[PDB]
């Protein structure tokens, strides 16, 4: 699995500033697996082309 | 006279430990972190953390009238240096005054998913910044409740937390034979290695590179963190046993809940035994060194290092290491909650031969 299919519509906090905001559909890219720690992953959104946060429960694999 | 507390959390994550600091008592989430000597906690409110520690509202606390910068592998901080008391909840009944710094400035540190607000310096006295005349928390413990310099650790998060023994060994949270391996270097928790083992066969490499620049047991760290040079030789090996899953770029997906570890082979660390003639060996099965994400995808949990070889918490999950610095010396033994239903996930054995092994591998 390369990349990764948004669920839900997520809205990133205004106290969360790594944290990317998405709409259903988006397609990501993990950078690196081995700097994974918990249920949030640093991804980077094939749509906006930035680099930041999803929560893992909120995307499934391609 | 040991005191036993629960931790929280997973290898992935890190495991903490619940702390009540100054008067009243603000409840804190530290992080045990065996590769570093300074209690830190945040003094200032931040992304991605729930609560911090206000020194304004404690009565105890005592300024010590400096501050210190603290770089790790992926994070750094400044905060200002004091002191203040701190009770753990479910262990010893009395407070001790231990040295505190309070973390306002940050970058790369405190990052999203993690729960902690807090780490907990565990390492000797020299790594300590400033310098080694600032005590750490372990030390001061030592001293005030005269209680022996000796703390061990038990992991499990085989996909429910930890215990942390602080003050000597419990034998109930071990099975077998202790088998310990000396500190060569009183700065981290340098082990010597001499040998490493692939599922039966083992790669050939000058046992001076295994401890390239220190060979460490680290807490903190989640993965097991291998050399440049000898990072390579593994993958290469496993391989022969066994797209981007092997460079961390990628995942490895076996469908129907059909597990993999069937198809990896054993990893070995050779270690050497007190008695300078003899060492031991601790083995790793595919469900410490695979590790599960998210029919099920799983990632490869051995990365590249630029200076150490770290022997992560994933490591640690699987035995009962006891950090006897009275001694100078780190155990291991075969841990019953590192048994994923029934089935071990480790591998403890010994002893064996150095007759045809390098006489010392610490450069």
């Amino acid at each position: 699995v390369t990349l990764f299919v948004a669920l839900y519509d997520y809205e990133a906090r205004p106290n969360r500033p790594l944290d990317l905001s998405f709409h259903k559909g988006e397609k990501f890219q993990i950078l690196n697996w081995w700097h994974v720690r918990g249920d949030w992953w640093e991804a980077r959104s094939l749509t906006t082309g930035e680099t930041g946060y999803i929560p893992s429960n909120y995307v499934a694999p391609v | 006279l040991a005191m036993v507390d629960n931790l929280q959390g997973d290898s992935g994550r890190g495991y903490y430990l619940e702390m009540l600091i100054g008067t009243p008592p603000q409840k804190l989430q530290i992080l045990v972190d065996t590769g570093s000597s300074n209690f830190a906690v945040a003094g200032t409110p931040h992304s991605y953390i729930d609560t911090y520690f206000d020194t304004e509202r404690s009565s105890t606390y005592r300024s010590k009238g400096f501050d210190v910068t603290v770089k790790y592998t992926q994070g750094s901080w400044t905060g200002f240096v004091g002191e203040d008391l701190v009770t753990i909840p479910k262990g010893f009944n009395t407070s001790f005054l231990v040295n505190i710094a309070t973390i306002f400035e940050s970058e790369n540190f405190f990052l999203p998913g993690i729960k902690w607000n807090g780490i907990l310096g565990l390492a000797y006295a020299t790594l300590a910044k400033p310098s080694s005349s600032l005590e750490t928390f372990f030390d001061s413990l030592v001293t005030q409740a005269n209680i022996p310099n000796v703390f061990s650790m038990q992991m499990c998060g085989a996909g429910n937390g930890g215990s942390l023994v602080l003050g000597g060994i419990e034998p109930s949270l071990y099975k077998g034979d202790i088998w310990y391996t000396p500190i060569k270097e009183e700065w981290y928790y340098q082990i010597e290695i001499l040998k490493l083992e692939i599922g039966g066969q083992s790669l050939n490499l000058d046992c001076r590179e295994y401890n390239a620049d220190k060979a460490i047991v680290d807490s903190g760290t989640t993965l097991l963190r291998l050399p440049q040079k000898v990072f390579d030789a593994v993958v290469e090996a496993v391989a022969r046993a066994s797209d981007g899953f092997w460079t961390g770029s990628q995942l490895a997906c076996w469908t129907n809940s059909e597990t993999p570890w069937s198809y990896f082979p054993k990893i070995s660390i050779y270690l050497r035994d007190e008695n300078s003639s003899r060492s031991f060996r601790i083995t790793i099965l595919p469900q410490l060194y695979i590790q599960p994400m998210m029919y099920e995808c799983y990632r490869f949990g051995i990365s590249p290092s630029t200076n150490a070889l770290v022997i992560g918490a994933t490591v640690m999950e699987g035995f009962y290491v006891i950090f006897d610095r009275a001694q100078k010396r780190v155990g291991f033994a075969a841990s019953p909650c590192a048994e994923i239903a029934g089935a071990a996930v480790s591998e403890i054995s010994g002893p064996f031969s150095t007759e045809d092994v390098a006489s010392n591998c610490v450069p």
